[PDB]
């Protein structure tokens, strides 16, 4: 459970105009590519943040 | 989309610590005579502060 | 020539009033001081809106979003920028003051 632009315990104090839940299945070793600033088979050609 | 927080009543014309939809600060809340349009949520100063 | 001299003097003063009344460019030297000081402060205030590498220019928005271990980093970015802004302002005021 990793947050980048916010801290995970501040989430209940904040209020947003839109929340989008992007949902998909990948293999465990490539979970680390689901982050800002990443490269790799998924990060560059499949799913990018 | 707001978190599980309980709202309270607003106190006018006093120095208060406020939180409006996650927007926080300290100041006195008073009735405005500003002509807000139906779509405008808040206004800003030259300093880019609320 | 006392009558001539007094009359020329009195006329000359009347001319000063007309010159000053007609155009404000006459006092550009004093207006320039006012304008430069106003600009120095307008610049200083506008700098508050800059991010300087931070995620947000607003200190309260950083604090309401991040825990201290991360909030401090974003704040240091704003402090460096804002402190540098004051140093620029003060230096300019000292030189202008001279």
């Amino acid at each position: 459970f990793k947050c980048y632009g916010v801290s995970p315990t501040k989430l209940n104090d904040l209020c947003f105009t839109n929340v989008y839940a992007d949902s998909f299945v990948i293999r465990g070793d490539e979970v680390r590519q689901i982050a800002p600033g990443q490269t790799g088979k998924i990060a560059d050609y499949n799913y990018k943040l | 989309v707001c978190g599980p927080k309980k709202s309270t009543n607003l106190v006018k014309n006093k120095c208060v610590n406020f939180n409006f939809n996650g927007l926080t600060g300290t100041g006195v809340l008073t009735e405005s005579n500003k002509k807000f349009l139906p779509f405008q949520q808040f206004g800003r100063d030259i300093a880019d502060t609320t | 020539n006392q009558k001539l001299i007094a009359n020329q003097f009195n006329s000359a003063i009347g001319k000063i009033q007309d010159s000053l009344s007609s155009t404000a460019s006459a006092l550009g030297k004093l207006q320039d001081v006012v304008n430069q000081n106003a600009q120095a402060l307008n610049t200083l205030v506008k700098q508050l809106s800059s991010n300087f590498g931070a995620i947000s220019s607003v200190l309260n928005d950083i604090l309401s979003r991040l825990d201290p271990p991360e909030a401090e980093v974003q704040i240091d970015r704003l402090i460096t920028g804002r402190l540098q802004s004051l140093q620029t302002y003060v230096t300019q005021q000292l030189i202008r003051a001279a």
